């Protein structure tokens, strides 16, 4: 594999090298990304082979600037006429735009001309048999937990790797290579007449550090019979913890809140909060970009810029936006090396166990799943679907489902109560379940 | 028709019709019960305008074949981004192994049946020039800043895609399809004394960028929906906190539709009642829904969105009923789960690209009118809500649960429609909603071209449609 892996390497670099020469006579600048990704999907139904996927996919993008003004092309075809059309394509295509001073390359000062060695790449020669083999444990394992899982929705297996090259014309060209393996099953439990399904799984960069087939299939099954015979709440007001797996995704709706290009386009509820305090003083949020075998680390954004270990929230305090070239540009700043999104944020637990969080709130909500969109951007309002367990006396009483939870985020963030030391360790941002004083929540 | 596509897709990258003939045979090499190869070059641009000036451009090609190989439930998969006789073997090999018994190498001749047009074959990238096309986003940015003194700021787009695929399978099948597709979207943010809000509008359709310059109801198409999106964000910045609880929901024509492709649409795809793992399972002669109600998915609407002349199988669309009356009928098929089902195909066989696997997804989904007026439906509530607009939606096909989200709605109070309400989620079942429709209007409408549907990684555009109707008790997720 490493083999192929360094010969697609050499193919994608040389790609770079072309476009970027193509382009040069013809552009003030010019930026080109080519990714390649290699793998095999596995699927399993009652423990026998459902599908085996073969994966192979190739892109190469470019976009150029003349006179402030940008074009854009991408092909999968990556031999050099291709390439050649492609680059032909996006000149073209800025001869019809207007020119705008804030596009362009970014800045020369702010490139990842060597880019760290992040670890990202831990192959492994897995065959489409031994991949059903573990789908087939995990699935297997789920199906014999109770008596009441009737159905399933499969085992499944997932092994890649991938091959990155950016360049641009201040000189960059710079590649990396990673790895992605995941396990995961999926069943069906039954009860008074009520189906429910949920599913549990494993990732990371490399094989051993995978969880065991038969954990996914235990785990599984586990979440799928709490499902059972759940109630629709009445209409209320209560507190609300969000588990761990949707407490991640709360953090994650201030990423497009501090977002460049909502900022300078005046679309964000936050518009006003740079160095004010939108969290409580004792939560800091870190951003780590360079952990090794980082599930988002990445050595440089989508535009080549270095990515920085930052403190986002600090103390409660919003330190500053993440901006991409075109958005800093626009708001008299640098960019922050967040074109193409965040990389790994980190956010302690305040020293209570999921069950002491449990027992300090005593009555309300735990909320494990969330449906729907539903949250304003411009505003910051909230209204989502939800389902989890009803608690009272400090103990979970039931499952619920059909109800939805409301608010407003600027809200919600400013009044946390506390964040536990459940860390949920499988996704960009990492944090435990997070205690929110009361919501509105809508129901019979 | 069969004959421009085989020269564009299969003559100009070295291939012959005896080069099918070969590959399907290494594929029935294998015991198989089906396998196919399909064939697709695609061409996307868009364009957008943003602080009055035209911002960006982009040209996006991809090409490609994918082959599947299926045995019972089982199906192997294997593509290339090329077309190419090495691709086919090197994809046909790979795919083949998802059994090692051998087969009796049996497979039907190839024969290629006419089905009608829905949508023409001129390539709308090359049929108006960019100078035109720019113009139209010009000119949405003109009228919607002109409307009212308080927008400050448009995003307009245009996307445009020409798409080309051929379908060859061991079932005799071989069919093509020339696939245009068009959006216009207008985005605009309107302050008023440091309070700011956002509208949206648009649509489109399979056929060129004329028909936003054509006429909607006495109006330039684009000038019409220039006028409704600065209106919505109008109405947005206006809005007040919506009430939380069950209520009577008074849903308005067209994109609301939402409501059927979350609560049933989802929920009667085949593959998920083949597995046992919907709702719906084993429910076909039951009442599912208000016996008001007729629902179909209808794959044959000239120049629609989500309309498919063939399926990504070659299978051509079809007007079916999946609802009647509130009684159940059917499924939408692929012919996986249509052979495992012992039905047969429906034309809801659909796939992303050549790269992706297909399966059973809608086309148009819409409920048939009745007889109620949409003021005797808005005159009939005391106390409740009028949505006649959503963004998207979600469903759980197995606890029947799903929601969808107002862009515009207002309170209904003594049977009139007074102040509009911010944006709320509304929840719950989907049987026991539809069960719940006790008004039915004279008033259907589809979508306007917008709709995205996402099923396991894979987007498809759709159509979405309904007339006014009353859901008598749904949950509203407000904060007042
Ligand atoms: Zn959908």
């Amino acid at each position: 594999v490493i083999s192929q892996v360094e010969a697609q390497r050499k193919i994608l670099e040389e790609a770079v090298s072309t476009a970027l020469e193509l382009a040069s006579g013809k552009s003030d600048g010019a930026e080109v990304a080519v990714s390649k990704t290699t793998g095999i999907s596995v699927s399993t139904r009652y423990g026998e082979v459902e599908n085996v996927e073969f994966n192979s996919d190739g892109a190469l993008g470019i976009t150029v600037y003349h006179q402030n003004r940008k074009g854009s092309a991408s092909s999968t075809d990556l031999s050099p006429q291709a390439i050649a059309r492609t680059v032909q394509a996006a000149l073209d295509i800025a001869r019809y735009t207007s020119p705008d001073p804030c596009a362009g390359v970014a800045d020369k000062e702010l490139l990842a001309f060597d880019a760290p060695d992040l670890d990202l790449f831990h192959p492994a020669e897995v065959s489409p048999d031994e991949a059903i083999e573990l789908a087939a444990r995990a699935e297997q394992a789920a199906l014999q937990a109770d008596k009441r899982i009737t159905n399933t929705e499969g085992g499944s297996f997932n092994s890649h790797y991938g091959v990155k090259v950016f360049g641009n014309s201040h000189g960059m060209l710079q590649g990396y290579c990673s790895t992605r393996h995941s396990l995961s099953s999926c069943v069906i439990a039954e009860e008074n007449g009520d189906m429910e399904r949920d599913y549990a799984y494993t990732i990371g960069r490399a094989m051993s550090d995978l969880q065991t087939p038969e954990w996914v299939g235990a785990d599984c099954a586990r979440r799928t019979l709490s499902r059972l015979s759940p109630r629709k709440l009445s209409t209320m007001k209560a507190p609300v913890i969000f588990a761990n797996e949707v407490a991640t995704g709360l953090f994650g709706h201030l990423v497009g809140a501090i977002a460049g290009g909502s900022v300078y386009r005046k679309s964000t509820f936050l518009l006003d909060s740079l160095g004010k305090q939108i969290l409580p003083d004792w939560l800091t949020i870190e951003e780590h970009p360079h952990l090794l075998k980082g599930l988002a680390s990445t050595p440089f954004d989508s535009e080549g810029v270095r990515t920085e270990r930052r403190d986002i929230i600090k103390d409660g305090i919003l330190t500053q936006w993440l901006l991409t070239s075109y958005s800093a540009r626009k708001l008299g700043l640098k960019s922050t090396g967040h074109a193409g999104g965040i990389h790994n944020w980190r956010i302690a637990g305040q020293g209570l166990s999921f069950e002491q969080m449990l027992k300090e709130m005593g009555t309300g909500l735990v909320v494990t799943e969330l449906m729907g969109q539903g949250v304003s951007a411009i505003t910051g309002d909230y209204s989502r679907g939800a389902a989890g367990f009803w608690v009272e006396n400090g103990e979970i009483q039931y499952p619920v489902s059909e109800i939805t939870i409301a608010g407003n985020l600027k809200d919600m963030w400013r009044n946390i109560v506390t964040v536990g030391n459940d860390i949920e360790t499988r996704s960009n941002i990492q944090c435990g379940s997070v205690l929110l004083p009361e919501m509105k929540i809508a129901g019979q | 028709s069969l004959n421009l596509v085989s020269e564009q897709l299969l003559a100009a990258n070295g291939l012959k019709h005896q080069d099918l003939f070969a590959i399907l045979g290494q594929l029935a090499e294998r015991r198989l019960d089906y396998g196919d190869l399909y064939f697709q070059s695609s061409y996307h641009e868009s364009w957008v305008l943003e602080d009055r000036i035209i911002k960006d451009g982009s040209y996006n090609i991809d090409q490609g074949v994918g082959v599947r190989a299926i045995s019972g439930e089982k199906t192997g998969f294997a593509y290339a981004d090329q077309i190419s006789l090495l691709a086919l073997e090197q994809s046909a090999q790979a795919a083949r192994t998802i059994v090692r018994d051998s087969g009796d190498g049996k497979v039907q001749t190839l024969g290629a049946v006419e089905h009608s047009p829905l949508y023409t074959s001129v390539d709308p990238l090359q049929s108006m020039s960019r100078e035109e096309k720019l113009d139209i986003l010009r000119r949405v940015d003109k009228v919607a800043r002109e409307a009212d003194k308080r927008v400050q700021e448009v995003t307009a787009s245009l996307s445009g895609v020409y798409e080309l695929i051929l379908v060859a399978a061991t079932d005799g099948t071989l069919a093509a399809d020339v696939r245009p597709l068009v959006r216009l979207s207008v985005s605009v943010l309107v302050e008023e004394d440091g309070k700011r809000e956002r509208g949206a509008s648009g649509g489109g359709g399979r056929f060129g960028y004329e028909f936003f310059l054509a006429d909607l109801d006495g109006e330039v198409r684009a000038d019409a929906w220039a006028k409704e999106a600065v209106r919505m964000a109008l109405v947005n910045l206006s809005a007040v906190a919506a009430p939380a609880g069950t209520m009577p929901v008074v849903l308005g024509a067209g994109w609301p539709g939402v409501l059927l492709h979350e609560a049933v649409g989802h929920g009667l795809e085949g593959d998920f009642n083949r597995r046992g793992t919907s709702v719906f399972s084993g429910q076909v002669g039951e009442l599912v829904a208000s016996e008001l109600c007729t629902v179909v998915d209808d794959g044959t609407m000239v120049d629609r969105r989500g309309s498919v002349a063939i399926d990504d199988e070659g299978t051509p669309g079809q007007y079916n009923v999946l609802i009647e009356n509130g009684i159940l009928k059917g499924y939408m098929q692929d012919k996986l789960n249509a052979r495992l089902m012992g039905m047969t195909p429906t034309g809801n066989g659909r796939r992303e690209s050549y790269a992706h696997l297909p399966m059973p997804r809608m086309t148009n989904t819409y409920m048939l009118p009745g007889k109620s007026t949409p003021q005797e439906i808005i005159e009939s509530v005391e106390y409740g809500i009028y949505a006649p607009n959503f963004g998207g939606g979600q469903v759980d096909i197995t606890s029947d649960k799903f929601v969808f989200s107002t862009s515009e709605a207002y309170l209904i109070e003594n049977g009139k429609v007074t102040k509009p309400v911010k944006g709320a989620t509304l929840i719950g079942s989907g049987i026991e909603t539809m069960q719940q429709i006790s008004m039915v209007g004279n008033d259907l409408k589809l979508d306007n071209g917008v709709g995205v549907c996402g099923k396991e990684g894979q987007s498809l555009p759709v159509g979405v449609g309904q007339p006014t109707l009353k859901v008598d008790n749904l949950t509203v997720g407000g904060t007042a």
